[PDB]
């Protein structure tokens, strides 16, 4: 009986995610042997800090990151699935059903699904890239996860994604929205209402000079140099001594006006911004506020390529050659108070339109600054599912997807003659974990909404076409209700590319636990 | 499982416990025994939270919002760690019969609305009225200073408490600006207030420095490096091929030195001071030029320094411009405290002060230091902000009360929530009588008789057991106090309830 | 041994914990049995909760005390049990909470003895007498709910208001103003005439028995008419001129009399039948004996044993005879009765019920009597009260702002003693699968406004007496719903509830040998 | 001691479910046969349930009840004891999920075990066909099934024949709208109660109605033929009965009398006396004292039927009657539900899944609390048919998913055969059961099936 306590060992880890779904969802603390805590409400960055044991774990776990790398949303619809379908496949293990034909009978199953996913689909996404179109998809994506900041934060994330993208309409041969244009910076200090859009990168770090921001000057020229700063020697060893106090004179003398000859040919080619991704010697930067040149230091390297694809510059491997062909524009920076400190931020006005965006976070709460931060990630997929493979199309959400499809599993049920119709009858049934979560978690009586639910989809109308409201979902209510209500007054919907990848993977996902008779392992 | 969450609820009992009776001025203090071996106490909970580094996550969650308590507000540090356990221990009997944990959570939000808006009823906005620049600091420095050993010296404390917050900006006010040096010694209504800043006298050893001490102008003037010949403790050793070279070897330092000693003549600054042990070599010239100097000074005394003439540090003494120097109105040392301290007077562009105190026992000297950085947090808190509001226990049995009313008119599971909301809100006078060592069984239950016919300013007087008013008593509280704790208590309940694993990796 | 301190304590809350697990689920007629399993290996199924402390061992010197409280209330009111051991167990619960707050014991036997006077006084003020007996029905609701498990429950709407009219004048001053309800009263009988829903309510008395020879009137002397109620028979005696002689006489004092009812239990032959047509006077053949004893109280005459009574022959004319207005005979179908009205004083009255077969009726009839169980025993005291839970949910608001009129470190006691009395709908919905969160809560809000016009002697949407229904899910009045206790059954059962926790909180040292 | 919490609630299902788990295999004429450790040296190697369940000792006090079950279920019918106690049992298993992980009050299951009965039983009543209970030829196939296979087959054609007059005397057909639906008011207990004499004939053996004695004339010299005999119990009668003796004084005092003296009467026949007679004895029917098997008798019969009688067994020796006692009994208890309905059933669990097939659609319309539990009992109304595949050697997973999708196209009576093992017609193949056990089976096990749920601690007292 190995396969039955295999289920037991994920019922253990089943219950966790239960309380992860929904708008009960709390974040975990987890602290790491090198003393470093890392906290997130996601359920797939969470399985990266946790160390699995069993393999049999590992199965689900493998099957989540496959949600989380290409379409980046319904994580937790995929590890909470997944472990419903072991639990009703119990049933028919004990009863004598072997394991064979309930894995073909998952099979049938996932092709009738799939098949009905065209006719489910409420409306049509237009790819407008409107402010107020945008709020429908990243609505449901903040809910569940952090309450009351779904509506402050609808604003925010929509905004920046409009300013990286161009105007097009029709047109997917060429890809634009890439998974590394939105990134997400926290501050000390502020609120949420005080929180705004910037168009480009934001540097929090000091300019660490007497200049504190550019002119406003049309197309400020940018260069990025990574060779640091110091007179040109030779590459191999070239350190500089002093054998006498006579050679003093002119080592030091010799600096000097070879730096200062470099910056007059780089000031008089109009650049008023040297990117020096190395350490700055302490008589550069006398040069550089006489010249009006503002100061930027960017160690990182993979800060570097996002700012190539927004003015266009090109880091050189020498010093001294402003090449303005490799150069890049910007239209206006500016060094502003952001959050209580005074930062160098990075944004455009109309040309030259950047690629890449940054969202400020203000907050005087830390556990929920990074609860904001990994949020966000989430909801930087749901933009990129937008696209050619069915981004237009979507399903409503709410619990009201998992309810519906099991009166179209069980139609099927019947006709299918033979022993599939065991299978086909218990995969419909494990929908049903789903809106029972909502519903256990936010406190709900199970002898209530439950049975509301069942009533609102399967109800008697005197006639062929459906009428009356098929949309009604899972309602967490909050402040009080008689039954459920209609989901499409808070337009709350899923995407098809989510729902539709969810259930290919949740299907594979406990295929290869139920295949899996035997575990043979050793020791480390 | 459902066990983990009633765990973390007694985790929170046993550091709320150890916070119970330092909630007041009257109340217990915490003994804290650092690694360090430090021993430190004081009654302000900020430091004392700070220093548990507690293993339990959820008990980091109330270290977080202490520090935005006392950086945003900076009083009642206490008192929020308090009330957001408080909630979390009557809500233990609730999970136990089958209430879901969101149920109970979310109806500590509900009431947080109504709890805003009560407190904008609450709030009046009074300056000029019924009072004036000079009373309005004289009467709210009394009531700090009540049931303390200070109450009878209080006349003489007062008018130098005026006078500290009226030598800053009223704008911009910071209660670090002010410093307290414990002086051993000495009757303790001889203490006065001054503007400078003072040193703590670590020379024992006699023998020289002949010097009046009564300046006209000093010139001050600071140096980043030390500049000495002779120390006590390292030494230089001589060998060389000559018997009569072994005088010179050690003589390298002279020159350049040599020429500082006179450009400092040349300058005419009158006090030297450096972050660096100074040897004799510089109190050598400064007699007959009478220029003062003080060896070994703390750094966070020179930064008061250089906000008082608004000079600069500087390293050397040759490239110095003549914008570093400063000069005051006054510089007289005396024996106050049965010892010479130094002290500056006069600067009108002093961003700081100094508040002197003495006492025959330094322990007696922390507790009237802790005593007289309240006062100064009422103070700071009411220039900035116009709203005051009742403190003491008065707006908190006023806001418990209100809430059990709108509890009747909201059906459903809410009901009962709010009102244990309401309940739970007792705690903060309960507390506060029992530190105090009053009955609080028979004021909780005689405070509610006056208190239900209409007036919301009744109060509980601290010094004499009795029901009362705190706009007598001039007790006075900040409206941020009510706004910020509300908020951050609500937030850190609902955090730690809804916990269902605690997770806690070892390598 | 010896023990003492905290850990007494805390064993007093252990030991009433498991008995008040024992009647948590038998708490009122929606709980559900146990059995009770001793050591021999036997068993019993019974759904009281009164029986089951009878027999429950525990050993525990507070849990005996619960034992001798289980059998106070059953020897006098014999109902409200289960009530009294929820209630004794709560207050020990909150007790011992309070020994972390320094208080005292006698402050909270005090502060229950105070609490207990004044709450007498606050029930006194709402309790009422039978009302709403125009334009709206009270006791019609509390034999439709009893009879909800029988055939007769569909019907019980169109019986109901024959039983009640029925019963509301049977009520008689008794002995200096009574007004105490008879036990057994209203005799039943049974007709295959038309259908079930036919029945007529008769008010008055109602013989079935036939006439015998038709030769004699139905109906006769309408003015006034009087019956002769003889336990001896008219016909010829037997042994096991002479014989034929006897019975002569004795019809001559009946014609001589003037009595045109007489009722025989053995019969009356033919020769004495011929006399009674020239004076059209009734008889009966073969009457019962149970019947015939409860004419003399409702005709006021008194049956005779025999008429050789001492050296006398005689039927004691215009002494055993009683007033009555009309004796009319109506035609029925099947078995035929008699109808008596307008006798001398009477009060009562005959339901006979006329149905399809007797199969049905007999089913119908032993459960009329069932349903009337419950409505002469609340009528019986004409102070009531309305229950399931308009008693405890009332008193604990009222409670909260009494407990400040008294205070002096006796107003956490009362707030502790107000807030135990939730435990009593709590539990009860707990059987009829209900939430108890919801209707407990939802419960304190339409009390709360009821009280805050009542002293005001003003209101417009506020009303009181605010029950719990559980069968229909729904929260109604009590008064309409057909639930009522009387008051001597709440006032016994409170008072004697903090009888035995006073004695529980005194104890502290347990010395067993 | 005590036990709380949800504990309780397992312990009351495991208690009656590990008791009808064992005797799964005791259902079917393929019942495999059990074998029970005894400390004495014997065993029980019967295959019958009330045997069985009789020497099991027990624990928990619920499969005490379930013992107290299968006493009145065998006293009503002959056979279907083990089939109550297996339905009982399988709903409380598919139930456990639901009171205890689906956190389900148990009131609710109560509430709607309470209406799947009244719905249980209108499916079995469609299913049912009519069948002529005036047939006397078709009475004796259907007590055949409970004949053959038996000590009792090669008198098989005259048990036939024995068992249907049996029957025909105790029954009695009456019925009105006035005085309501007597339901022929038979018992099978006191009035169907056998005598067994030894000798005669089985073929010659005929049911007289009344109550026989072995005791003769009291006098050498008298009247053996009274054309209206009076029988009284303790007026001039014309005989004298008396429960105790008789002295021979009396002999000559009522000899003159016209009477005869009847002595050593039990008590027990006295009140069957007052059926046929009234005594608390005119148009009494044959007052022949002739003797039959050298043993002197008497003819209390008469020209009515009363209902109550003393049925004459005779055969070759007391030893075959013996066995003719159970088998009579058992066999009348099949012919007694024939009279109670006219309709049949059929067997082999066909209607053990019409009921299944009809809940599961009935029960998709009322969408409510209730509908959950309905799916429960769906299920283990289909357990009943499968245990007998399980002892068929058939495929319990292909047989049972390929029979319910035949209810759905063809008819209801389609069950599975012991013999072969493949689903057949029980119709058109001879098999048939009647439909009063498949209503006391259902309504037996749901009502206690109620009772186990109600309880939910063990108190621990005398």
């Amino acid at each position: 009986g190995q396969i039955i306590k295999s289920i037991a060992a994920i019922r253990e880890l089943h219950q966790m995610c239960l309380t992860s779904m929904g708008p009960c969802g709390r974040n975990k603390i987890i602290v790491n042997h090198l003393g470093k805590i890392i906290i997130t409400n996601d359920a797939a960055t969470m399985l990266r800090e946790l160390d699995i044991v069993h393999p049999a774990v590992k199965v689900l776990v493998m099957a989540t990151e496959q949600q989380k790398i290409d379409m980046g949303d319904g994580t937790n619809l995929v590890m909470i699935l997944a472990g419903e379908l072991l639990n009703v496949s119990e049933k028919l293990i004990s009863m004598g059903l072997s394991a064979v034909e309930i894995i073909q009978g998952y099979n049938m199953a996932r092709k009738f699904t799939l098949k009905e996913l065209d006719e489910m689909v409420v409306g049509e996404i237009t790819d407008k890239n409107d402010k107020n179109e945008l709020l429908k998809m990243i609505k449901p994506v903040i809910s569940s996860k952090k309450y009351g900041s779904e509506d402050i934060l609808s604003e925010l994330v929509s905004e920046a994604v409009s300013h990286v993208l161009p105007v097009a309409q029709q047109a997917g041969e060429i890809p634009y929205f890439n998974v590394d244009s939105i990134r997400v910076v926290k501050i000390m200090g502020g609120s949420l209402s005080n929180s705004t859009v910037i168009k480009g990168m934001v540097f929090n770090r000091e300019p660490e000079g007497h200049v504190k921001s550019l002119s406003e000057d049309k197309k400020h020229k940018v260069a990025v140099f990574t060779c640091p700063l110091d007179i040109a020697n030779t590459e191999t060893k070239g350190t500089v001594l002093l054998h006498n106090a006579q050679e003093m004179l002119d080592f030091s003398k010799g600096e000097e006006k070879q730096i200062d000859a470099m910056m007059k040919e780089i000031a008089d080619m109009g650049v008023e911004c040297i990117v020096a991704g190395a350490g700055v010697g302490e008589l550069a930067l006398h040069y550089l506020n006489r010249y009006g040149i503002l100061v930027l230091k960017v160690p990182s390297k993979f800060e570097l390529r996002r700012l190539c694809r927004v003015c266009g510059a090109t880091p050189l491997p020498r010093l001294g050659a402003p090449t303005p062909e490799e150069l890049g524009l910007v239209e206006t920076v500016k060094t502003m108070e952001i959050g209580g400190d005074r930062v160098t931020v990075f944004k455009q006005e109309q040309g030259e339109i950047s690629r890449t965006s940054t969202i400020i976070l203000r907050g005087a709460t830390q556990n929920n600054l990074d609860d904001i931060e990994r949020a966000i990630d989430d909801g930087v997929a749901a933009v990129k599912g937008l696209m050619k493979p069915s981004g237009g199309k979507l399903l409503p959400g709410a619990g009201a997807t998992e309810i519906e499809l099991i009166s179209r599993i069980t139609k099927y049920g019947e006709r299918t003659p033979g022993l599939l119709q065991l299978a086909i009858k218990q995969f419909a049934v494990a929908f049903e974990v789903v809106p029972r979560t909502l519903a256990e978690t936010a406190g709900l009586d199970v002898n209530e909404v439950l049975p509301n639910l069942y009533a609102a989809h399967n109800v008697t109308e005197p006639g062929a076409v459906k009428t009356d409201h098929l949309y009604k979902g899972v309602d967490i209510d909050g402040e009080s209700d008689e039954g459920v209500k209609d989901i499409r007054e808070e337009n709350i919907y899923d995407m098809l590319a989510t729902k539709k990848f969810a259930i290919n993977v949740a299907t594979e996902a406990a295929t290869t636990v139920l295949s899996i008779d035997q575990i043979i392992m050793a020791k480390k | 499982g459902k066990g983990q969450i009633i765990s973390n609820i007694n985790a929170c009992v046993a550091v709320q416990e150890a916070l119970k009776p330092t909630l007041g001025p009257l109340g217990s203090d915490i003994l804290i025994v650092t690694s360090n071996q430090k021993t430190t106490i004081s009654n302000d909970g900020a430091t004392i939270l700070k220093l548990l580094d507690v293993v339990h996550p959820a008990a980091k969650t109330l270290v977080d919002i202490s520090r935005a308590q006392d950086a945003e507000v900076g009083d009642g540090t206490t008192s929020v760690t308090i009330l957001a356990g408080e909630l979390m221990k009557e809500a233990k009997p609730f999970l136990e019969e089958g209430i879901s944990s969101h149920l109970i959570m979310k109806g500590y939000r509900k009431a947080v609305s109504l709890a805003v808006e009560k407190i904008n009823e609450l709030a009046v906005d009074i300056t000029s009225e019924k009072s004036s620049g000079r009373e309005l600091l004289e009467r709210c420095a009394r009531t700090a200073m009540s049931s303390k050993l200070i109450h009878n010296n209080a006349d003489f404390f007062v008018k130098m408490c005026v006078d500290a917050v009226l030598s800053l900006d009223r704008n911009d006010l910071d209660d670090k600006l002010i410093g307290i040096k414990k002086i051993p010694g000495g009757a303790m209504e001889e203490s006065l207030f001054i503007n400078g800043v003072a040193f703590k006298k670590t020379f024992s050893y006699a023998g020289f420095e002949q010097q009046p001490k009564k300046f006209n102008n000093p010139k001050i003037l600071s140096l980043n490096v030390e500049l000495e010949l002779k120390a006590e403790k390292d030494n230089a050793e001589v060998r060389v091929e000559h018997v009569e070279d072994y005088q010179a070897i050690v003589d390298a330092e002279w020159q350049l030195i040599f020429e500082k000693l006179r450009q400092v003549e040349e300058t005419g600054a009158n006090i030297v001071l450096s972050k660096l042990p100074i040897g004799d070599l510089a109190t050598q010239f400064f007699a007959d030029r009478n220029i003062f100097c003080a060896g070994r000074v703390s750094a966070d005394d020179m930064n008061r320094v250089i906000q008082a003439v608004g000079g600069s540090i500087q390293s050397t003494t040759s490239d110095i411009k003549p914008e570093h120097l400063g000069t005051c109105a006054l510089f007289e040392e005396m024996q106050i405290g049965s010892e010479r301290y130094n002290l500056f007077q006069g600067c009108p562009q002093a961003k700081t002060c100094t508040l002197l105190l003495r006492g025959g026992a330094e322990q007696v000297i922390a507790e009237v230091e802790r005593s007289l950085h309240d006062a100064i947090m009422i103070v700071k808190r009411a220039l900035q902000n116009k709203l005051i509001v009742a403190g003491g226990g008065a707006t908190e049995m006023e806001v418990s009360k209100c809430l059990r009313d709108y509890s009747k008119t909201i059906a459903g599971k809410q009901q009962m929530i709010i009102n244990a909301f309401a309940k739970a809100l007792e705690v903060i006078p309960r507390q506060l009588c029992e530190n105090a060592g009053f009955d609080a069984i028979e004021i909780l239950n005689k405070l509610r008789l006056a208190h239900s016919k209409g007036e919301k300013w009744y109060g509980v007087v601290f010094e004499t057991e009795n029901i009362g008013d705190n706009f007598a008593k001039f007790v006075w509280e900040p409206a941020l106090v009510k706004i910020n704790a509300l908020n951050s208590a609500t937030e850190a309940t609902n955090l730690i309830l809804s916990v269902d694993e605690t997770i806690t990796n070892k390598g | 041994e010896k023990i003492s301190g905290d850990d007494i304590r805390n064993q007093n809350v252990l030991a009433t914990m498991a008995v008040a697990n024992v009647v948590k689920s038998s708490l009122g007629p929606v709980g559900l049995d146990k059995m009770l399993v001793d050591d021999i290996g036997d068993f019993t199924v019974t759904n009281d909760g009164a029986t089951i402390l009878s027999l429950l061992d525990v050993q525990h010197p507070a849990g005996k005390i619960l034992v001798e409280l289980a059998q106070q209330q059953d020897r006098e009111i014999g109902d409200g049990t289960t009530s009294v051991v929820i209630i004794a167990s709560e207050l020990l619960k909150r007790a011992n909470e309070l020994v972390k707050n320094k208080i005292h014991p006698t402050t909270i036997i005090t502060g229950f003895r105070v609490a207990l006077r004044e709450a007498i006084r606050f029930i006194n003020e709402v309790l009422s007498t039978s009302v709403d007996t125009l334009g709206k029905e009270t006791l019609i609701n509390i034999a439709k709910t009893s009879m909800s498990s029988k055939i007769i429950g569909a019907d019980s709407d169109f019986f109901s208001n024959m039983v009640v009219d029925a019963l509301l004048a049977v009520k008689t001053q008794n002995s200096k103003g009574e007004i105490k309800y008879p036990v057994k009263a209203v005799n039943v009988l049974k007709a295959h005439g038309k259908s079930a829903t036919e029945s007529l309510l008769v008010p008055g008395y109602a013989l079935n028995c036939t006439v015998a020879s038709q030769a004699m009137p139905k109906r006769i002397a309408g003015g006034n008419v009087k019956i002769a109620c003889l336990d001896l028979n008219l016909q010829k005696a037997r042994m096991a001129k002479r014989e034929a002689g006897i019975v002569l006489e004795r019809v001559k004092k009946i014609i001589d009399a003037g009595a045109q009812v007489v009722l025989t239990t053995k019969g009356i032959d033919d020769l004495c039948l011929k006399e009674f047509v020239e004076a059209k006077i009734m008889g009966v053949r073969r009457c019962k004996k149970e019947d015939l004893r409860r004419i003399a109280r409702a005709t006021g005459a008194t049956l005779v044993s025999s008429m050789s009574n001492l050296e006398g022959e005689e039927t004691f004319e215009s002494s055993y005879l009683g007033l009555c207005d009309e004796v009319v005979q109506a035609k029925f179908s099947d078995d035929e009765c008699i109808l008596i009205k307008g006798t001398s004083k009477h009060s009562s009255s005959s339901i006979i019920l006329r149905g399809a077969n007797d199969y049905s009726l007999d089913e119908m009839e032993r459960s009329l009597h069932d349903s009337l169980s419950v409505v002469k025993r609340t009528l019986e005291s004409g102070n009531v009260v309305p229950g399931g839970g308009c008693v405890e949910a009332a008193l604990n608001i009222y409670l909260d702002n009494f407990a400040t009129t008294v205070g002096s470190r006796e107003q956490l006691a009362i707030a502790e003693f107000a807030a135990a009395l939730l435990i009593i709908p709590k539990t009860l919905a707990v059987n009829a699968a209900k939430d108890s969160s919801e209707l407990v809560a939802k419960l304190r809000s339409y009390h709360a406004a009821s009280q805050m016009a009542k002293p005001e002697d003003v209101k417009r949407r506020s009303y009181r007496n605010y029950g719990l229904d559980l069968i229909r899910g729904k929260i109604v009045d009590e008064i309409h719903a057909g639930v009522l206790e009387p008051t001597i059954s709440k006032v016994k059962s409170l008072k004697s509830a903090l009888e035995a926790c006073v004695a529980i909180l005194r104890i502290d040292t347990m010395i067993t040998v | 001691e005590r036990t709380t919490g949800r504990q309780a609630q397992i312990s009351n299902i495991t208690a009656a479910k590990a008791v009808a788990d064992v005797i799964r295999t005791c259902l079917g004429p393929k019942a495999m046969l059990k074998m029970l450790l005894d400390p004495m040296g014997g065993l029980v190697l019967t295959n019958d349930g009330h045997a069985i369940l009789r020497e099991i000792d027990v624990a928990h006090p619920a499969a005490k009840s379930m013992l107290e079950l299968s006493r009145t279920q065998d006293e009503e019918v002959g056979d279907g004891t083990t089939t109550v106690i297996i339905l009982a049992g399988e709903i409380l298993a598919q139930c456990a999920p639901y009171l205890i992980e689906k956190n389900i009050h148990p009131v609710i299951i109560i509430q709607a075990l309470k209406k799947a009965l009244t719905d249980a039983l209108e499916v079995i009543k469609q299913v049912s066909k009519p069948v002529d209970v005036e047939n006397d030829a078709a009475m004796k196939k259907l007590i055949q099934a409970s004949i053959g296979t038996k000590y009792v087959i090669h008198w098989s054609e005259k048990m036939c024949e024995l068992a249907l007059d049996a029957v025909k005397t105790v029954r009695k057909d009456l019925g009105q709208t006035v005085e309501g639906e007597p339901n022929f008011e038979i018992d099978i207990k006191r009035y169907v109660r056998v005598e067994k004499i030894p000798g005669g004939d089985v073929l010659d053996s005929r049911v007289l109605k009344g109550v026989l004695l072995n005791k003769d004339v009291v006098h050498p010299k008298m009247s053996r033929h009274i054309e209206n005999p009076r029988v009284v119990l303790l007026v001039r009668p014309t005989l004298v009965i008396t429960e105790k003796g008789v002295s021979d004084l009396a002999q000559h005092y009522l000899l003159k009398g016209g009477c005869s003296v009847l002595r050593r009467v039990k008590k027990s026949d006295n009140n069957r006396i007052a059926r046929v007679t009234g005594a608390t004895g005119t148009n009494c029917g044959l007052f022949k004292v002739e003797m039959i098997g050298d043993e002197y008798f008497s003819f209390l019969d008469n020209c009515k039927e009363p209902k109550a009688c003393t049925i004459m067994l005779r055969g070759g020796s007391k030893d075959i009657l013996n066995e003719i006692d159970r088998n009579l009994q058992d066999a009348m208890a099949v012919a007694r539900n024939v009279m109670l309905s006219p309709s049949l059933s059929p067997g082999g669990g066909a209607t053990e899944m019409a009921v299944s097939v009809k809940l599961a659609e009935k029960a998709k319309q009322l969408e409510g609390i209730q509908q959950w539990p309905y799916q429960a009992v769906a299920d283990a109304m289909e357990c009943i048919p499968r245990t007998l595949i399980q002892n068929a050697g058939g495929d319990p997973i292909r047989l049972l998913s390929q029979l319910r999708a035949k209810h759905a196209q063809g008819n209801f009576t389609t069950g599975i055969d012991g013999d072969k093992g493949k689903i057949v017609d029980m119709v058109s193949y001879g098999i048939w059961e009647p439909e009063v056990i498949k209503q006391q089976s259902v309504k037996t096990a749901i009502e206690s099936a109620c009772l186990l749920l109600r309880v939910d601690d063990i108190v621990s007292g005398v």
